[PDB]
């Protein structure tokens, strides 16, 4: 398997637009986070807009939870939360730390 | 040949619905296994005149 | 020369053959410790970090670089220690220019020794049997299951050929501190060589299950000086 | 003569076990079972002497 | 045949054997044989009558097992193409194992002969031993065996072609040729000048050629079973598996005897 | 460029504690007979 | 009831009889090793009153029961007969009546070996039975005959079962499954069946020839007629080594399934695992005389066998690194089967590295009949093959039986055998390097130290076996309750990270073999319409 | 030193030494059967089969020669 990073985003962007129920959105999301890379910000945005279209809020919360496991530092987690600022605000998605604050 | 299906049906021994407790069968079976080396020792030490 | 309580190593060496056996054991254990260090470390640091990994890397199924590399690496290590292991094999098999030959014959629970070089002043065969001292007859200070009623006397700094056979069943002539171990089979004669570099008493045992008395058939060897050996030989 | 087809219909419409369907099978199975019992019991009746070291006096 | 009718027949070709008493009755005869032989070899039983009975019961209990395989294939139709292919493959793995039993007996012969022991005279054969000469009764035997691997070839191909008389005659001749081989070894044995007691030579010689003798008695029993089945119309022109297993047997035993005759008779004498 | 701290510092913080936990386990698996001899009569009288 | 279990032609029912007999035999063989370790606790006569023949008799009985009556009827007779037809889609085995006789000869071979120890004086010879110690001059009476007939009956069993395993794999696979698509456990029973087929007939030649010397006045091995004792050892060891691999490879295939399930990753380099299992099964026929290094063979014979023995370390080390590569980067689930598999990787490596030292003929002069050898083969047979047998039972018995087991009781059982096995066998290397011979009931006084330590660990490990006997009782009486309370593990695979709890209930099982897709106790008619794969 | 014994022989260089004894015994007895019992270098064989060969073996072969049962070819 010789797939460049640019080919990775353009293929999973196409794969999030075709998912037609909850099983499909969760199965595609599982395979996207199972490689040796963190998906690009433009892939995360299409995964949030796919869970809105099937009307499921917990799947959109878990997207950012997996993001904080896969990064290497906590400053890589921050820079994602600063790119996807409008989308998390426009759809009304909270963070798991914000929802169950400790 | 047609047999039955279920939980306690694919084993040769009875575990439920029996008069005697199943503990007498389970631990009696493994006691006899553990006890055959000692029967051999008894016969042979009774042949050497040690007993 | 004698085993000691709670010992975890070779008995002290008296011949160049046992010097070389120990050198090969230590050389091999250098590389078996590198390999055990790797495997135990990879095992430990994989359980401690991936027992807490929530997303498995299910798309990693092969690698061409590592699989070729880890097929070649064990071959280099195996070849490194085969070089001195072949040299020691042919250095111990040679028996060149010995100065005396002794025969040892195994019996149902005793040994037997024969000298037939006819060097003694009267030119006969010197021969005797060796028996373990029974427990009821031991004198205080003697060693249980080791001390015998007669022993084999050899001189120091002399090359010796041993000839070993048996009478009834298989036995085994073995002395740990001399680097000697050879089966004693009814029908054939095997040989071994030795050269002892210091004086003392060296103990051994039978090493081929021979029946009820397999544990009661020890070997005891005394090494003395040359003038002292000729006096012992010329009497017994 | 040829009796494959006739035995073919006897066998395929019978309720009995396979080794009992042939009309002649009684003459083999009755004496075999009696002989099979003697050949199993009798060696077992000799282990008591073997443990006790008693040998038969064929002399 | 619609869906309704196809439902009344199996969906796979493999054979579902009904429960039988024979596998556990053969095991008991095997233990009765083991217990009797050890007890009579050491005097705890007076005579050989109990060993005779245990051999008779091991024999008539395998017959009944073979009798139930005839009925499942001739009267029931349970041997489809897949069942037939599995039976052939199981038999080839059986003979491969039996061939390696002889391979262990050839090791023992060569171990004793290439560097012979000095109590023999350091010579092979040992001193005083008068051996069997090759160009003799053993040369009549190697021709009698080679002559039966070509009369069994034309019987098999006369059955595929539909000729009954020619098929029935080329098997009645293979029978009496293996029978002749068997009694020819009997004559060669009661006349030999040495015995199995005569040291290591009489041990490796009579073991290698004596095992082969026992297989031939089994081989002549197989050709008599085929004779009854071919004469009574069990075997058909395209379905005869009890026959091909016999044919492969007569050819392996032919090659094994060829090896015995070159090593035990020409090289070792 | 790269966001955050160097990968050496991040990996150093995770392995150093594990090296010491490895050497304290393998010492128990291979050195436990040394303790039996410590409390023996044969040792050091 | 009578005809379901005495007339059986079903491969699942027969596999249950195998396991019942296998576990009844490990009781006796463990009791003999306990009597052996009590008599070795201290110098002097301890419990057997100085009867050295009896001590030797119990050592033969110990080895024969553990090998031929526990590990072979359970790993092969049990798991092979139950899981091989289900993993390839077969409706039965080929030859179902052959499959039944291969079990019923083992009970008759046990009432031959047991009556061998009770007659005259028994067989005090070692499990290798070397002549002339085992001939009628040095062992009179019928004891050695009855032990040979017992070995003959186990050879009929293993040979007949091997012929059945080979035909079933080649002929009865389901639609779409080719030989490159077999599960790794099916490959391990297939290769083992070929080693048995080519090594058992050489052992039957050796021990039948030994029976002929004793009773029919024959000189295969007698020295007064020209025979040679060293011939017997060549014939015995040409079966022996292939046997040790007939005992580890089925466990290699079990370890592959367990490690992959509790990592959620497929086996790394799955195709090179089959090539390694075949190379080890082939090189195991070319190395047998490393067991005869001191009997007087030529120096050029000994240099060949050194290099032949060493190169079996290359394919075996490929399987070790491959197993560590599948758990790397995984999602590890530490259930009871996973604990045994991780201990197998650590304790099998140690036992195999002490074999590399033994492989050199120069060093084996200080390693012959030495406890050091006993330490080598109890690390690969008792922390090896035995640990893979526990891993298998905890992996498949809930499905096979329909009954769950107490999980936290099973983790206590694992730690008690891991601690106790190490205490018996680790000091055995210290005794051997200092020079203690094997097969002795009594020793010089300087060996008392480590011999006391090992006898203590023998009590720890027997207590762990008695806890396993109770766990079986609890599973059979309380197995249905173990599913509704929280005392057992229900799913060996948990939901994925982003997979919700209710989506997980659509497909509970994510398996790459058929067996976890059946009903919990599998049906007696498991396939009617054949299974199909792409 | 006054110690001497037989040395390395290229016919028998291996660990197995069975034939070295037996051939020296056989050569010696056929050397005295034609060249007479007394022969200066006929003692070379006599020393070798005495040095490395068991006394019970010689005892058996001597008794066999008396009955004409020695398997070696010496006449
Ligand atoms: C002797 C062998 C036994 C066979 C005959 C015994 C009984 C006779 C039946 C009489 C009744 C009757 O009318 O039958 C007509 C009956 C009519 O049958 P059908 O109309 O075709 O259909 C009936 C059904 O098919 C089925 O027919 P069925 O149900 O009526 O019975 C057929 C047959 C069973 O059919 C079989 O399948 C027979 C297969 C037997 C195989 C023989 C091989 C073993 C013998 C060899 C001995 C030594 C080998 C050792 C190996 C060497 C290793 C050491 O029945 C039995 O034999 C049953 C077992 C006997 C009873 C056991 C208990 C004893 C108490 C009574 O035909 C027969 O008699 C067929 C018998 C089979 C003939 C086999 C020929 C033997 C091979 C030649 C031997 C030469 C070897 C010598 C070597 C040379 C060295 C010098
Ligand atoms: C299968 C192989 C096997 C196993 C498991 C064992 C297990 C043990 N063995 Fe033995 N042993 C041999 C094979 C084995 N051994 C052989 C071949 C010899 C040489 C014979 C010879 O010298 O002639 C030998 C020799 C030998 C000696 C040498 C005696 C002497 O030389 O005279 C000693 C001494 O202590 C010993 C001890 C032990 C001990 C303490 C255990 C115990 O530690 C066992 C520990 C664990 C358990 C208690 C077993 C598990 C219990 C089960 C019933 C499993 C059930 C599992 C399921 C069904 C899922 N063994
Ligand atoms: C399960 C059973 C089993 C297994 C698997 C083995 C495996 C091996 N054995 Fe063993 N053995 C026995 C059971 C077993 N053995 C028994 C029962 C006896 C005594 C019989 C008796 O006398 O009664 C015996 C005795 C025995 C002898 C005879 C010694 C003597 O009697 O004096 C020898 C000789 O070389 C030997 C060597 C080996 C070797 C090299 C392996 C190799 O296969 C091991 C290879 C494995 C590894 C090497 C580990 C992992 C490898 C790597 C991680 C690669 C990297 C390594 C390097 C670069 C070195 N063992
Ligand atoms: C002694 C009691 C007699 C009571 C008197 C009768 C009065 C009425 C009482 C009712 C009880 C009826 C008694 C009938 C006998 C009986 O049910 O249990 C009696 C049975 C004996 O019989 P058995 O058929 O198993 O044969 C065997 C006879 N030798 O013990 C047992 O096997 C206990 C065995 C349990 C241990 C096996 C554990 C294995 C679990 C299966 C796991 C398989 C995993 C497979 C993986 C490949
Ligand atoms: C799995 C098999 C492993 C093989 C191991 C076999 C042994 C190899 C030789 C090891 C030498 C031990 C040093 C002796 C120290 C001593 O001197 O011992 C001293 C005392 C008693 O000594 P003392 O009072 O009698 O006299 C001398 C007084 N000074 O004992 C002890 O402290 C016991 C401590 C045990 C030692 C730990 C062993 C660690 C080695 C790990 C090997 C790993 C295996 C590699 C892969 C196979
Ligand atoms: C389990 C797998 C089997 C492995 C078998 C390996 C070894 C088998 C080799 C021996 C086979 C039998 C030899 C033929 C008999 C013989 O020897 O010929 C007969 C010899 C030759 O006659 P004579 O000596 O009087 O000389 C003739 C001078 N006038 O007389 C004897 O021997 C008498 C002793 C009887 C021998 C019977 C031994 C039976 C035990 C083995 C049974 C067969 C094994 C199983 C076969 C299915
Ligand atoms: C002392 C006691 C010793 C007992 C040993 C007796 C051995 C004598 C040999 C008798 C064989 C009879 C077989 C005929 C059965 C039959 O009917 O086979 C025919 C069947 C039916 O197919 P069909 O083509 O006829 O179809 C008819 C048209 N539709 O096909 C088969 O099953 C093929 C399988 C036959 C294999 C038989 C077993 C051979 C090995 C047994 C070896 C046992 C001893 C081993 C000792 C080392
Ligand atoms: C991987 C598995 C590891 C498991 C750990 C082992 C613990 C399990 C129990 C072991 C049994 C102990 C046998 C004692 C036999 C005896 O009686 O000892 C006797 C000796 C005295 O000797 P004596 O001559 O006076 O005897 C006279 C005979 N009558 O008293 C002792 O030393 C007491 C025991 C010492 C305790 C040590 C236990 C090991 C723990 C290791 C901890 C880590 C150490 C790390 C070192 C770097
Ligand atoms: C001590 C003296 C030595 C005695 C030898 C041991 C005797 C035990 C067996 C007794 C014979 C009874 C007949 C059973 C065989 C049978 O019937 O084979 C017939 C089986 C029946 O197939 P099926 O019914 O299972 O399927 C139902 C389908 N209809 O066809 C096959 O499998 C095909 C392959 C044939 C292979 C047969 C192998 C011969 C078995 C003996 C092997 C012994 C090896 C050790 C050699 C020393
Ligand atoms: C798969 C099948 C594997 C076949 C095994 C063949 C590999 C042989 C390699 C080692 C050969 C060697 O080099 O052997 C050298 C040794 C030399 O012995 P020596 O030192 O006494 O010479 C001293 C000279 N006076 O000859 C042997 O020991 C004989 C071993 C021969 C092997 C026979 C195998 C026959 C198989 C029968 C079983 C069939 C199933
Ligand atoms: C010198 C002897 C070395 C012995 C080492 C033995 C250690 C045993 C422990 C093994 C655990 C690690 C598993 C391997 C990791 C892996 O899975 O590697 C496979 C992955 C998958 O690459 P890919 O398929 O995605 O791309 C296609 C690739 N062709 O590539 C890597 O990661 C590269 C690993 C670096 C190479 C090793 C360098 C060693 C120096
Ligand atoms: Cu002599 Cu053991
Ligand atoms: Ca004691
Ligand atoms: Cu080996
Ligand atoms: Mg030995």
């Amino acid at each position: 398997d010789e797939e460049t990073f640019e080919e990775f985003t353009a293929r999973y962007e196409k794969e999030f637009d075709e998912a037609y129920d909850l099983f499909e959105v969760q199965r595609v999301l599982n395979n996207c986070f199972s490689y040796d890379l963190v998906p690009a910000p433009a892939v995360i945005e299409k995964a949030l807009r796919a869970a809105r279209r099937v009307n499921d809020l917990p799947t959109a919360i878990r997207v950012f939870e997996a993001l904080k496991y896969k990064v290497e530092n906590e400053d890589q987690y921050k820079a994602y939360l600063d790119e996807l600022k409008d989308v998390r605000q426009e759809l009304g998605v909270p963070l798991k730390e914000e929802l169950f604050p400790s | 040949v047609h047999f039955k299906d279920g939980v306690y049906e694919n084993i040769p021994f009875k575990v439920k619905g029996r008069k005697t407790p199943y503990a007498l069968s389970h631990f009696g079976f493994f006691a006899i296994g553990f006890a055959v080396p000692f029967v051999a020792c008894y016969v042979q030490l009774k042949k050497s005149g040690a007993f | 020369d004698v085993p000691t309580p709670y010992a975890c190593y070779f008995q002290d060496s008296a011949t160049p053959n046992q010097e070389g056996i120990l050198e090969l054991h230590d050389n091999i254990m250098f590389y078996l410790l590198v390999i055990l260090g790797l495997v135990s470390w990879m095992l430990y640091t994989i359980v401690m970090t991936y027992s807490k990994n929530p997303i498995a890397y299910k798309y990693i199924k092969h690698g061409q670089t590592i699989e070729v590399i880890w097929t070649i690496f064990p071959a280099v290590i195996l070849l490194i220690i085969a070089f001195p292991s072949f040299i020691l094999l042919y250095l111990c098999d040679e028996v060149i220019s010995p100065a005396m030959t002794i025969k040892a014959i195994g019996y149902q629970w005793y040994w037997k020794y024969e000298y037939s070089d006819f060097i003694n002043d009267s030119g006969e065969t010197v021969e005797f049997e060796s028996y373990v001292i029974p427990d009821e007859l031991l004198e205080e200070g003697q060693l249980r299951l080791l001390d015998t009623d007669t022993s084999m006397v050899v001189p120091v700094d002399t090359h010796i050929r041993f000839v070993v056979t048996a009478a009834d069943v298989i036995h085994d002539f073995a002395i740990p501190s001399l680097g000697i171990k050879v089966d004693a089979t009814p029908g054939r004669l095997n040989q071994v060589s030795a050269l002892i570099q210091r004086e003392g008493v060296f103990y051994g045992a039978c090493s081929e299950l021979c029946g009820t008395g397999h544990a009661n058939m020890p070997i005891k060897i005394e090494a003395v000086s040359l003038p002292k050996f000729l006096e012992w030989l010329n009497e017994q | 003569a040829n009796k494959v087809i006739q035995l073919q219909k006897i066998f395929q419409s019978s309720t009995k076990p396979l080794w009992w369907r042939h009309p002649r099978s009684a003459l083999y199975l009755y004496p075999f079972y009696a002989i099979f019992a003697v050949a199993v019991v009798t060696p077992l009746l000799y282990i008591p002497n073997a443990i006790r070291g008693i040998k038969a006096k064929k002399a | 045949m619609t869906h309704l009718e196809r439902s009344r027949h199996q969906q796979h070709p493999f054979h579902m054997v009904m429960p039988s008493p024979w596998p556990i009755v053969v095991s008991f005869a095997l233990l009765s044989l083991a217990l009797s032989t050890a007890l009579t070899m050491h005097g705890y039983i007076g005579n050989m009558n109990m060993v005779y009975l245990a051999l008779f019961v091991l024999l008539t209990s395998s017959i009944l097992w073979f009798r139930d395989i005839v009925a499942e294939a001739t009267y029931l139709g349970d041997h489809t193409m897949a069942v037939r292919k599995g039976i052939n493959l199981g038999f080839l793995m059986f003979v491969l194992s039996e061939v390696l039993i002889f391979a262990g007996l050839f090791w023992a012969y060569f171990h004793s002969a290439m560097s012979p022991d000095v109590t023999l005279g350091a010579c092979w054969p040992p001193v005083g031993i008068e051996a069997v000469q090759p160009t003799e009764l053993p040369l009549l035997n190697t021709i009698i065996l080679l002559s039966s691997g070509a009369t069994v070839t034309y019987s098999h191909h006369a059955l595929i072609a539909g000729n009954r008389n020619k098929a029935l005659s080329g098997l009645l001749i293979t029978f009496w040729l293996i029978v002749i081989f068997v009694t020819c070894q009997y004559i060669e044995y009661t006349n030999a000048a040495f015995t199995i007691s005569d040291g290591v030579y009489g041990s490796v010689f009579y073991a290698g050629t004596g095992l082969h003798f026992l297989h031939m008695v089994m081989l002549a029993a197989m050709l008599g079973v085929n004779y009854w089945r071919m004469r009574n119309y069990h075997l058909t022109a395209g379905h005869h598996v009890g026959y091909e297993t016999t044919i492969i047997y007569t050819h392996v035993l032919d090659v094994i005897w060829l090896f015995l005759y070159v090593v035990f008779y020409w090289w070792g004498v | 460029g790269r966001i955050g701290e160097s990968w050496v510092i991040t990996e150093g913080r995770r392995l150093i504690p594990e090296i010491f936990q490895w050497s304290a386990v393998l010492s128990v698996c291979l050195g436990w007979p040394g303790a039996v001899y410590f409390f023996s009569k044969a040792r050091k009288a | 009831m009578v005809q379901r279990w005495l007339y059986s032609t079903n491969a699942k029912d027969i596999a249950v009889l195998y396991f019942m007999l296998a576990i009844f035999s490990g009781m006796a063989g463990t009791a003999m090793s306990l009597i052996i370790r009590l008599e070795l606790a201290a110098p002097g006569s301890q419990y057997l009153h100085g009867n050295s023949q009896l001590f030797n008799v119990l050592v033969v009985g110990h080895a024969v029961l553990m090998i031929f009556f526990l590990v072979m009827p359970a790993l092969i007779g049990g798991f092979g007969n139950y899981l091989l037809p289900l993993m390839i889609g077969a409706t039965d085995t080929a030859f179902p009546r052959i499959n039944n006789i291969a079990f019923w000869v083992l009970p008759m071979g046990l009432v031959c070996l047991v009556t061998s120890t009770l007659v005259e004086s028994g067989a005090g010879t070692g499990w290798t039975v070397y002549p002339p110690l085992s001939s009628i001059q040095a062992h009179s009476g019928p004891s050695v005959d009855l032990a040979i007939f017992a070995l003959h009956l186990t050879s009929i069993s293993s040979l007949l079962g091997a012929i059945n395993f080979i035909v079933t794999t080649l002929n009865m696979r389901t639609n779409g499954m080719t030989m490159h698509k077999l599960p790794l456990f099916v490959w391990s029973i297939f290769i083992t069946a070929f080693l048995l087929l080519l090594s058992l007939p050489v052992l039957s030649a050796g021990i039948t020839m030994l029976l002929l010397d004793r009773n029919f006045n024959t000189s295969f091995f007698e020295v007064s007629g020209g025979g040679d004792p060293i011939l017997y050892e060549h014939l015995f060891w040409f079966f022996g080594h292939p046997e040790v691999y007939i005992l580890i490879i089925p466990g290699f295939g079990i370890i592959s399934h367990v490690v992959s399930t509790y990592s959620k990753k497929p086996v790394f380099g799955e195709i090179s695992m089959v090539y390694a299992m075949a190379s080890i099964g082939l090189l195991g026929f070319l190395v047998w005389s490393h067991h005869m290094y001191i009997v007087g063979l030529d120096a050029d014979t000994r240099a060949y066998f050194t290099s032949a023995t060493m190169i079996i370390a290359i394919p075996t080390g490929i399987k070790i690194f491959s197993w560590l590569a599948t758990i790397h980067g995984g999602s590890i689930r530490l259930a009871t089967p996973m604990l045994y598999a991780i201990a197998f990787l650590f304790l099998f490596t140690m036992g195999g590295l002490t074999g590399v030292a033994l492989a050199n003929a120069s060093l084996d002069v200080a390693f012959h009949d030495t406890y050091y050898v006993v330490g080598h083969f109890h690390y690969v047979l008792s922390m090896g093959a035995i640990f893979s047998l526990f891993a298998g039972y905890y992996y498949w018995s809930p499905q096979i039986l329909g009954l769950n087991y107490n999980e936290k009781l099973a983790q206590i059982q694992f730690w008690l055998i891991f601690i106790g096995a190490n205490v018996i066998f680790f000091p055995m290397h210290f005794l051997g390097i200092n020079g203690m011979p094997r097969r002795i009931p009594d020793y010089p006084d300087a060996f008392a130290g480590w011999n006391y330590v090992a006898s203590i660990g023998s009590f720890i490990a027997t207590l762990s076996l008695f806890l396993f006997i109770y766990i079986l009782y609890d599973q059979l009486v309380n197995g249905l309750n173990n599913k509704v309370n929280n005392k057992s593990v229900i799913y060996n695979k948990a939901p994925d990270f982003v997979e919700s709890n209710t989506i997980f209930n659509l497909n509970t099982v994510k398996s790459s073999s058929i067996e976890f897709l059946l009903t919990s106790p599998p049906a007696v008619h498991s396939f009617n319409t054949p299974a199909v794969q792409s | 030193s006054p110690l001497h014994t037989v040395g390395f022989d290229a016919r028998f260089p291996q660990q197995n030494q069975t034939k070295h004894c037996w051939q020296s015994y056989v050569d010696y007895h056929k050397c005295v059967n034609m060249k007479g019992e007394d022969f200066a270098p006929c003692k070379v064989f006599w020393k070798t089969y005495n040095a490395l060969c068991p006394l019970d073996w010689i005892e058996k072969w001597d008794d066999q020669r008396e009955k004409g049962i020695f398997a070696g070819d010496i006449n």
